[PDB]
């Protein structure tokens, strides 16, 4: 969604350009991983179970009741069920560049 | 009841036992606060914990900051010392550090009354069902510490009285209370919400689901013997085993129950549509239950597709001992599935997913996997009918219950078993209203490999061969040799198949015999 | 959605979908479903990487 | 003794003049606030991680395309057409020709 990235990295360069004693230039890039790394973790629910993480990933699966769920709500799930393992790569590389 | 619904009282007598368990786990732990650490909490603690009239907190209530560094390690001491002679699990109990503590010693309170589970997950991917106690809604609301407790405690009409009484006696050595008796009404009321699904269930299927429970608990008759699945697992890869068949008994819970009742509603047709000698073993009859599958009200789901699906996830979970597609190699790779099948039919040993037992499930569950990734090559002439026979043996050397040294007299459940062996044979190649001999699409090797099967052994092909030399006769002027037969059997696989060859080379050789 | 449309008509996946809701599913066909679903409609910006 | 050797001349050393900075450090901990992914947290503005999560609209899950690519063995061809090589080499090349 290319009007809330633009506006995420405006505040982010606002916020490393007026703190220099701090932020070495190397040190803001991984304080935004992390960052991102915590609001990926966010994302993880015991349903849908721990070693169902990375694991060689085979394991992975939506919920034990996605049918029935809705029509609408049940797409807010798939999203959840990727974001909770593929948001830090993905979010970095369009950050970065 | 407990005798006709046997999966529903399956289910009450579990949740019966973790209650009773749980409760006596928390009527042990305040005396003991009367004993080590002289005046911590020692009787006040019952009057926190009354919860009579009340929601629940024992920071802001007791707001004494000098209470948590004892209270929680008293607990903690109580929890390790109930989770003794293990040397493994009282590690992770010495690391929880509190408040991983209060969380338990709050929620086991809640469970105790009201017999729910306080969920505080996500409330929308919960429906009404979440909320009873048993060993897999457990795992999944993070209720973890209670399940060290219950594995390092309390762990390890003939058939039918041993298996329902004979060990559904947790119940021993207990008495009821004025209370208490309104918790195991809510758990039987819970149990028992299904007044017509789960149906047919009476003596019809239940005696063979209690005689093919008892065999398989007593003498081992399965489709492979357990003692060969274990003997097979080099000492280093038993900790991935245990890995790939609790995720199998997890995530696909309800479809395994799902095949079971389908399962049984066809053993109760077959037992209601009615002799061994080829009547219920001969291909016509077998094919009108096969036809039943296509058109109790007659929808009935084809149960050959279920377990194509249950195999599909399979083959998917095993796949997670490499990084590459393993795509005709699922063979050499069987001992996974085989493990997976021993804890499904039989005493499910790792406390994190064990549930029901699932007869049924197993035995066509293992039937088609074995099919799939043996005795197929729809997803790969002379060797090819060498693949053909060496194939169709592995198949029925496979199909055989009982193998060692007992005389072989066909007790009615192996009857059974091969009834409903031969109907998941012929609904792997039927597709249609229409006997598959007489069918077009499919395949050339499926109506031999069936009929292959249907005769118990050697072909189509010798069985001719043998019935004709038998009238020795023909010997004119003329053919005979392996090479006559290979002739009549390029002559069948040319004009059109399969029954029209039999019996018109069965009558022309008749009349030949009678000719000379 | 040629490759799904060629996906979608198998004998265990016809036989199956047939009883769409008159009883219970087993959560993997809808989550091909939802999936094409989603596809078609914002066929013009997804990226796969 | 030992400074001109192959070991020695491939690696990189990195001296700089100390700068005088703010001691945040982003390695462990604690008891005392100084952790950079806390204090780039406390610098923004109040609402700034919910447009940080409302980008990167996840549509195709990764199994719905595994069961086409990855474990497409596992498929009944329909009743007539072979096997039909997966979604991979079919995407190359017909984007090729």
């Amino acid at each position: 969604n290319k009007e809330i990235l633009k506006e995420v990295v405006d505040e982010l360069y606002s916020i490393y350009n007026f703190n220099t004693d701090i932020f070495t230039d190397t040190s803001f890039l991984q304080t935004v991983y992390l960052l991102f790394r915590r609001i990926e973790e966010t994302y993880r629910t015991q349903r849908r179970d721990d070693k169902i993480s990375v694991n060689n990933v085979f394991f992975m699966n939506v919920a034990n009741n996605y049918s029935k769920l809705n029509k609408e709500e049940r797409e807010i799930e798939i999203h959840n069920s990727m974001a909770s393992r593929y948001y830090a790569k993905t979010m970095f590389a369009a950050f970065q560049m | 009841v407990c005798s006709a619904y046997l999966h529903l009282c399956s289910r009450y007598y579990e949740s019966v036992s973790i209650y009773i368990r749980l409760k006596k786990v928390f009527n042990g732990i305040p005396a003991f606060l009367d004993k080590n650490c002289r005046k911590v909490k020692g009787e006040e603690f019952k009057k926190l914990m009354d919860m009579e009239l009340r929601y629940i907190d024992i920071k802001k209530e007791l707001n004494d900051e000098k209470a948590y560094k004892q209270l929680m390690s008293a607990i903690r001491k109580y929890v390790t010392t109930l989770t003794k002679a293990d040397s493994d699990i009282t590690y992770f109990v010495k690391q929880l550090d509190d408040e991983e503590i209060e969380r338990f010693l709050i929620d086991l309170n809640f469970f105790l009354y009201n017999g729910f589970l306080r969920i505080t997950e996500d409330k929308h991917l919960i429906n009404a069902d979440d909320v009873s106690p048993s060993y897999i809604n457990l795992y999944r609301s993070n209720n973890i510490v209670a399940l060290y407790i219950l594995k390092t405690q309390y762990e390890e009409k003939k058939t039918t009285e041993y298996y329902l009484k004979e060990y559904e006696n947790f119940v021993e050595n207990f008495q009821p209370d004025l209370h208490d008796i309104m918790k195991l009404q809510l758990f039987f009321t819970m149990a028992f919400k299904d007044c017509n699904v789960n149906q047919n269930f009476t003596e019809t299927s239940k005696k063979l689901w209690f005689d093919l429970l008892y065999a398989y608990d007593k003498f081992g008759w399965f489709y492979i013997h357990p003692n060969e699945v274990i003997n097979s697992i080099n000492k280093t890869d038993f900790v991935r085993h245990v890995l790939v068949s609790r995720n199998f008994l997890l995530k696909n819970n309800d479809q395994l129950t799902f095949l079971e009742t389908q399962v049984a509603k066809i053993v109760e047709i077959i037992n209601l549509s009615l002799d061994k000698l080829k009547l219920l073993t001969s291909y016509e009859y077998i094919d009108s239950i096969a036809n039943n599958y296509f058109f109790l009200y007659f929808n009935l789901p084809n149960i050959y597709s279920l377990a194509y699906q249950l195999f599909n996830e399979l083959a998917i979970n095993i796949n997670v001992i490499t990084n590459v597609p393993l795509k005709k190699y699922l063979k050499y790779n069987a001992s996974y599935a085989y493990f997976t099948l021993m804890n499904m039919i039989g005493k499910n040993h790792d406390i994190y997913s064990k549930g029901s037992r699932f007869v049924y499930a197993s035995y066509i569950l293992g039937l088609v996997f074995f099919i799939e990734s043996h005795i197929d090559i729809a997803r790969l002439y002379h060797k090819d009918l060498k693949t053909l026979k060496k194939n169709c043996t592995l198949l029925t050397d496979f199909m055989k219950i009982n193998k060692n040294s007992q005389n072989y007299s066909l007790t009615h459940t192996e009857e059974m078993i091969k009834i409903l062996g031969l109907l998941t044979v012929t609904l792997w190649a039927k597709e249609g209203k229409k006997s598959v001999y007489y069918d077009d699409d499919v395949s050339l090797y499926r109506k031999l490999m069936v009929s292959c099967v249907f005769n118990g052994g050697e072909t189509i092909q010798e069985k001719l061969a043998n019935n004709i030399e038998k009238s020795c006769d023909i010997s004119q002027y003329g053919i005979k040799s392996k090479n006559l037969k290979d002739m009549i059997d390029i002559n069948l696989s040319i004009h059109k198949w399969n029954p029209a060859e039999i019996e018109k080379l069965a009558y022309s050789f008749v009349l030949s015999c009678k000719m000379q | 959605e040629c490759a799904y449309d060629m996906y979608f008509e198998q004998r265990h996946v016809k036989n199956l979908y047939k009883y769409h809701n008159i009883y219970n599913i087993n959560n993997k066909l809808m989550l091909m479903r939802d999936s094409i679903d989603l596809y078609k409609t914002h066929f013009d910006d997804v990226l796969f990487f | 003794k030992d400074e001109d050797t192959f070991n020695k001349t491939i690696v990189t050393n990195y001296w700089y003049p100390s700068p005088i900075k703010k001691y945040y450090t982003l390695y462990v901990r604690k008891h005392i606030p100084n952790n950079l992914v806390d204090e780039l947290e406390k610098l923004m503005k109040s609402g700034t991680l919910e447009k940080m999560k409302k980008s990167l609209t996840f549509l195709v899950h990764v199994n719905s395309f595994l069961q086409l690519d990855f474990f497409h063995q596992l498929n009944e061809p329909p009743l007539g057409l072979p096997r039909s090589y997966p979604l991979s080499l079919v995407l190359e090349h017909k984007f090729k020709e």
